[PDB]
């Protein structure tokens, strides 16, 4: 099953299934952060996915190819944040991002703060492009999350 | 056993809510992928 699409990646322990994080299925390859699924293989109906490339520091992993998602944040415009909560319908969510400045250059940055099963939601601007994935960040105040746009190279 | 369900397009929505700020921070990036505050 590679239907293009946002998936969720859920594990199934002794008792009861949760919802551990989120994906991109894109071109034939399923692209989710590293995170999520630590490099392990995915089930997909009655098919493996297995994982193709990742690296721990992007905290990025596809399966069955490399990685496909190459747009970028333009630095000016709104962008959207296409959640899937644990337990209920995927939605978006309009912010303008604000900015991680980093010493190799700026990346881009989301404060919305969504429940942890849903690390690996595509954020994506006007045009409906995957610019980044949702779920690597920093804590400013109290509980104030923020996380990267974070996206790989293709 | 991890497996994967269909959950949706993607797609941008024109009736999605908005929210949230835009705030500039100074970071750091680690070797295990860990971000913090500089």
């Amino acid at each position: 099953e590679t239907t293009d699409g946002v998936y969720r990646v859920m594990t199934r322990r002794l008792l009861g299934s949760t919802q551990v994080g989120v994906g991109v299925m894109q071109e034939g390859v399923f692209h989710t952060m590293w995170h999520v699924t630590k490099g392990a293989a995915l089930r997909s109906g009655e098919g493996r996915l297995d994982p193709y490339w990742g690296d721990v520091k992007q905290d990025l992993v596809s399966y069955c190819g490399p990685w496909k998602l190459d747009a970028a944040w333009d630095g000016l415009s709104e962008v959207q944040l296409l959640a899937v909560p644990p337990g209920e319908r995927a939605k978006n969510i309009q912010t303008l991002p604000g900015i991680f400045k980093t010493k190799d250059g700026d990346i881009g940055a989301v404060a919305l703060d969504y429940p942890a099963g849903t690390s690996g939601s595509p954020i994506l601007d006007k045009c409906g492009r995957v610019i980044g994935l949702y779920g690597n960040g920093v804590v400013i105040k109290n509980g104030s999350y923020v996380s990267a746009i974070t996206q790989g190279k293709r | 056993d991890m497996y994967i369900e269909r959950a949706g397009d993607i797609t941008w929505e024109k009736d999605a809510e908005v929210t949230g700020n835009s705030p500039r921070l100074d970071v750091a990036l680690d070797e295990s992928g860990d971000f913090s505050l500089v």
